[PDB]
């Protein structure tokens, strides 16, 4: 009856590029995580990931490109910040902050796309549903 | 001249009397700004208190008086105005005595303003024929309750529910109107009080409640019947209570009696009854609050369940309107002079005659909004409209303006053109509640002070001003009152209560409640405190049947 | 007389030094500056009804001044936000302004966002150990101490307990016996450890006056070179007179300090785990945000809250007629806020519904401090996310010790 939600933002740089090298070189991985394609993971704001799970986002993950990578010059350390915030802010609002995480993803990594994709999956399993979908009513 | 000036003053917006402090800039308000001085709210605001300050200053505001002349109205100086007024109000008094004229005021307006429009009203041309928005609004709950214990006003405070154990509240949406007497709600539940909310439809007062109830609409009365039907049924009625200062138990029992099984009608089963029923019953003090027989089925729970002369209890039906106690009490009804007295006993009637130097009294029942507007052309010809807007807010607006143009000499008096100036002859402008300097009355009979931040827009004058310079061209007698507290004065010496409310007590941050009879009275902040105010002293408890529509 | 002196300072006008709550130092201060022309306004509190009552004021007649003279407790009101709003952000006008701590840090976070000009405003800090809301004052006065309220004349916190003057004597309650009853400072006051704004120009106080002056003189310690100048200025003019300040009154002095600071970390503790962990703090979060009726009292008179439409009137997020309203609101609040939020508490102060705005933004806010490293209102560093570095981004990533963002971060 419940199947995990989980919304993904990942940059077109690098994050795109690897889920699409994964998909070209034909790694399976399961079927739950759809993604928002943004330019950088900078576009990434706040307010997204928090109405992401307050309209009821099981999970949220967001990649981008490694530190030094970036498409354009620094984006993704103002991203990674504002996620370090935002894991703070998850934390003391009571939600459980592993239900948010930020992966570094190369264009080249294909494979680590792969692991990324079935490791979160894992993770919200393991996690359940969302609070806030019974405790809105 | 001065900049970022403080000015205390109510919010006109409904009746919980919010106050709030406007800040002035070089004669403009230029925004709202929060009085934690106050005991009403405590600093605290709503959407509308927060932006009051918005239409103070907008262009469209009446500057200057306007008459019609064969078309668009043109530019008037104030004598002309007011000499074509005093000639044609003239004419149609020589023509068709007191009951030719119709005046009626909105509850919008501050109390000496309502005073000095009924005594016009009535000292010159003798008639009864005055009116406020009370009637088209949502309630004529006020005779029901004067019916029920004497004095149709609420009986507590708002901070006093938090004193409860059972805060019920009933068909209500006081958070979406009266959010600062919600927030006694929430005070309350946050020190854990029992709350039952009623209202027909899940509203976000209703969300406060620990219980809450539906019920099909427009079956209060089969509800309340089934209710009072338990609480006799298993006793838990005050013996003492009904036995000392009630009457009518027979009857309450013989008409309550058939309302054992009303799941036909309302839709609450029976387990839901009987559990609202008794907690209310066994709860000690319990507060009902409510937003005809509608509310005299409240009043007959209060005083079967002996819930009414004391601290933590009685019913507090919402008023809605700003100052719609305030222009009741001032007396813009037919049928009472001021502070509800009575224009059918000849012994107020003749100490108006001798107060107001004026002799012969109408005695007779005026003519309602609904009244006046239906024999629009029948018998009365000429009307003084003080803040009204009927073409937009009574049904059948088509109906509405048909009668209006049958009328001779509508003169209407506002801060802006609205769509029932169209019809008006003569277009007297105006002054909002940041320019006049009166009084409100809240829904819990407090006085609360208005002030003066600014000044009228250009040639526009407050209502206490045009009517006085009005009756000084009609060469009345009385009206030689320059200020707000002469106003209040005269009214005063007139009414046996608010006779101890002077405006030095009244520059109290806490104003002062309205049966306040002598001069070091501090207030009644609770009214029946131990004898209702009937004839035998009794509250009277009816039995009504439901009537299915 | 030099930028870290410690001084004791009061008014050479008899009647302002009666008048002042200690010596009249800030309104002799004030009082100078007006009249010598280094200001063009001051904006300072007189009471305007009763002692219950604290309205700000602009004041530009010298004469006016000693109207302002006198410390009223039951002001927890907020004065930078006014000058933004209605004296244009003092942006052309010099102003002196009279300000407690948490004015202090307001107007620190105003100039950081670019909203004042601190290059014009001038702050004359007093030390602050809490205030009282008026209306809870009342409620204090006629139920524990057994008084009719509008009798008291004076009333202060000295000590550590709330001395009142009545007709016929002074009584005195301990504060914190008052504060568990249900009474006394404020919430955000009761978690403040702002007391002596070390930021603004000057800090005075009646902490470290002893002897025969324990009631006649004003601690001043000089906290920049401005506040020099005006010191300096009004002791030479004669408008102030100054002696250096006592050791053992500095010495007391820091040691009231950290006792205040101790009791402000004990009540952060227990209001901080009375909020809940987990599911529960959610739940809490969850129940009492959902009583919000849209007021925007709380955006309109937080300090850190400067933007002509709040996100929280955007379509896109909260859908405009719906009135139990989303979660999202607070969350676009926590999320613009908590990072510098002062704990000046009039977001929960000025609240219809009575939610807990401050205490759940401070509770955010303490360890978004203690994550960043970033104390909000003290100086001109720019907030966390207007200023990321591309080293202290690296350091974050290597202190976690992983490949991502998702574990080893708190303890
Ligand atoms: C609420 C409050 C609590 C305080 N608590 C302490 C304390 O615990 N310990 C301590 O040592 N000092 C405290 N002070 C400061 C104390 O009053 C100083 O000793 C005093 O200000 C010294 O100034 P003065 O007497 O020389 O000048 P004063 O003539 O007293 O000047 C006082 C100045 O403060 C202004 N003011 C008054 N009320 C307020 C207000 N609510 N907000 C902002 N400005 C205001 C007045 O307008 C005036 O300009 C507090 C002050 C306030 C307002
Ligand atoms: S609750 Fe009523 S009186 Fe108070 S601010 Fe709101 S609309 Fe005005
Ligand atoms: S928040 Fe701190 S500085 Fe401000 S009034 Fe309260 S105790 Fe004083
Ligand atoms: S002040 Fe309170 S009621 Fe008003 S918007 Fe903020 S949280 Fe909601
Ligand atoms: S969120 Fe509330 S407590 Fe925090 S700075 Fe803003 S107004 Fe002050
Ligand atoms: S909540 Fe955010 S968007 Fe709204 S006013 Fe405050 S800082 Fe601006
Ligand atoms: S381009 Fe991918 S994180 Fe910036």
């Amino acid at each position: 009856d419940w199947k995990p939600q989980i919304l993904a933002i990942i940059c077109n740089w690098c994050s795109y590029a690897g889920a699409d090298l994964a998909g070209g070189a034909r790694i399976q991985y399961p079927p739950t995580v759809r993604a928002i394609r943004v330019m950088c993971t900078g576009r990434v704001d706040m307010l997204f990931i928090l109405k992401a799970f307050v309209e009821g986002a099981d999970g949220v993950l967001v990649s981008g490109c490694h530190f030094g990578d970036c498409h354009y010059l620094e984006g993704n350390y103002k991203a990674a910040k504002r996620m370090f915030m935002i894991k703070n802010l998850l934390r003391n609002i009571g939600l459980d902050d592993r239900r948010f995480r930020m992966t570094f993803v190369s264009a080249s990594e294909g494979a680590k796309w792969g692991m990324v994709m079935e490791d979160v999956t894992n993770t919200i399993k393991e996690l359940g549903p969302s609070p806030i979908k019974e405790f809105k009513k | 001249s001065e900049i970022m000036k403080y000015v205390a003053t109510t919010c006109p917006y409904c009746g919980v009397g919010c106050t709030l402090n406007l800040v002035v800039s070089n004669g403009k308000v230029v925004g709202v700004e929060p009085n934690q001085r106050s005991p009403i709210n405590e600093g605290k605001l709503c959407p509308k208190g927060v932006t009051c300050w918005e239409h103070i200053h907008s262009p469209d505001r009446l500057t200057t008086p306007l008459i019609k002349k064969d078309g668009k109205f043109i530019e008037a100086s104030w004598d002309e105005a007011l000499d074509l007024v005093a000639k044609n109000l003239k004419v149609i008094y020589d023509k068709h005595g007191p009951k030719g004229l119709g005046f009626q005021t909105s509850c919008r307006t501050v109390n000496e303003d309502c005073y000095i429009f009924q005594k016009f009203a009535r000292v010159g041309f003798k008639t009864n024929n005055v009116d406020n928005c009370a009637r088209i609004c949502h309630g004529p709950s006020v005779a029901g309750l004067s019916l029920s214990f004497g004095s149709g006003a609420a009986t507590n405070g708002f901070e006093d529910a938090l004193n409860a154990d059972l805060i019920l509240i009933w068909g209500s949406n006081a958070v979406e109107a009266h959010p600062l007497a919600g927030r006694r709600i929430a005070q309350a539940k946050k020190k854990g009080i029992q709350i039952i909310a009623v209202d027909p439809r899940y509203t976000m007062t209703a969300r406060l409640a620990d219980t809450y109830v539906r019920f099909n609409p427009s079956t209060h009365i089969a509800l309340a019947n089934s209710m009072m039907y338990w609480i006799i049924k298993e006793g838990l009625e005050d013996k003492k209570f009904i036995q000392d200062r009630v009457n009518g138990f027979e009857d309450l029992k013989k008409t309550v009696e058939n309302y054992a099984d009303a799941e036909a009608i309302h839709g609450v089963p029976l387990d839901v009854v009987k559990d609202i029923a008794f907690r209310y019953a066994k709860a000690k003090n319990a507060v009902i609050i409510y937003c005809t027989d509608n509310v005299r089925s409240m009043g007959n729970l209060a005083l079967l369940t002996g819930n009414v002369g004391r601290e933590g209890v009685g019913v507090n039906p919402l008023r809605g309107q700003n100052n719609v106690q305030g222009a009741c009490d001032m007396g813009a009804y037919p049928n009472v002079y001021s502070g509800y007295q009575k224009c059918e006993v000849a012994e107020n009637r003749a100490k108006m005659e001798k107060a107001w130097s004026v002799t012969n009294l109408p005695d007779w029942y005026g003519a309602t909004l609904t009244e006046q507007i239906n024999q629009c052309g029948d018998e009365i010809k000429g009307m003084y409209i003080l803040g009204l807007n009927p073409v937009v807010t009574y049904p059948s607006s088509n109906h509405v303006k048909a009668q209006l143009e049958k009328l001779d000499f509508l003169v209407v008096q506002d801060i802006f053109f609205t769509e029932t100036c169209q019809y008006a002859d003569v277009i007297l402008p105006g002054a909002c509640f940041a320019e006049k300097d009166g009084t409100f009355t809240s829904g819990e009979r407090r006085i609360n002070r208005v002030r003066k931040a600014v000044n009228p827009p250009g040639q526009a004058k407050e209502d206490i001003h045009i009517i006085s310079e009005l009756a000084a061209k009609m060469g009345f007698k009385g009206f030689e009152l320059p200020t707000a507290k002469d106003v209040w004065d005269d009214m005063r010496a007139v009414t046996p209560s608010m006779f101890g409310a002077t405006y030095e007590k009244l520059e109290r941050p806490e104003g002062i409640c309205w049966p306040c009879p002598t001069e070091e009275h501090p207030g009644t902040p609770i009214l029946h405190r131990e004898k209702f105010a009937t004839a035998d002293g009794k509250g009277n408890l009816f039995g009504i049947d439901y009537r299915p529509p | 007389a030099a930028k870290g002196d410690m001084l004791y300072a009061w008014a050479k006008d008899a009647e302002i030094q009666k008048k002042g709550e200690c010596g009249g130092a800030v309104t002799a201060l004030l009082k100078h500056a007006l009249e010598t022309k280094m200001v063009d306004a001051v904006v300072a509190i007189k009471k305007g009804k009763d002692l219950y009552d604290a309205v700000p004021t602009v004041i530009t007649n010298p004469e006016d001044i000693i109207q302002t003279a006198g410390s009223l407790h039951c002001g927890t009101l907020l004065i930078p936000k006014l000058i933004k709003k209605y004296l244009n952000g003092a942006k052309d006008m010099k102003l002196a302004v009279t300000c407690k701590g948490c004015d202090a840090m307001a107007f620190y976070e105003l100039a950081k966002r670019n909203q004042i000009n601190l290059d014009n405003i001038i702050m004359i800090g007093v030390n602050c150990g809490g205030s009282v809301s008026p209306v809870t004052a009342r409620k204090m006065i006629s139920n524990k101490f057994g008084v009719d309220p509008d009798t008291v004349h004076k009333e202060e916190i000295d000590k550590g307990q709330f001395i009142i003057e009545y007709e016929g004597g002074h009584k005195g309650i301990k504060i914190d016996e008052l504060e568990e009853e249900g009474y006394g400072r404020r919430s955000n006051c009761r978690r403040c450890k702002m007391k002596i704004p070390r930021q603004a120009d000057i800090a005075a106080g009646n902490w470290g006056v002893i002897g025969d002056k324990a009631g006649k003189a004003t601690f001043l310690e000089i906290c920049s070179e401005k506040g020099a100048n005006l010191v300096n200025s009004a002791q030479s003019k004669g408008a102030l007179e100054i002696s250096p300040a006592d050791p053992k009154g500095i010495d007391i002095r820091a040691k009231v300090e950290k006792a205040m600071f101790n009791l402000g970390d004990e009540w952060r503790h227990r209001d901080f785990e009375g909020m809940g962990k987990g599911k529960d703090r959610l739940k809490l979060m969850m129940s009492e945000s959902s009583k919000c009726i849209k007021c925007y009292a709380c955006v309109e008179a937080c300090p850190i809250c400067y933007c002509i439409e709040c996100s929280t009137k955007k379509p896109w997020y909260i859908a405009p007629g719906v009135l139990p309203t989303s979660f999202m609101f607070h969350l676009i609040r926590f999320a613009h806020v908590s990072d510098s939020c002062i704990n000046c508490g009039q977001c929960e102060e000025l609240c219809p519904m009575e939610i807990p705005n401050a205490l759940f933004m401070h509770s955010q806010q303490v360890e978004i401090e203690k994550m960043f490293g970033h104390i909000p209102g003290q100086d001109m560093t720019p907030p966390i996310h207007a200023f990321v570095e591309e080293k202290a981004e690296r350091a974050r990533l290597d202190a976690t010790g992983t490949d991502s963002i998702y574990t080893n971060i708190f303890t």
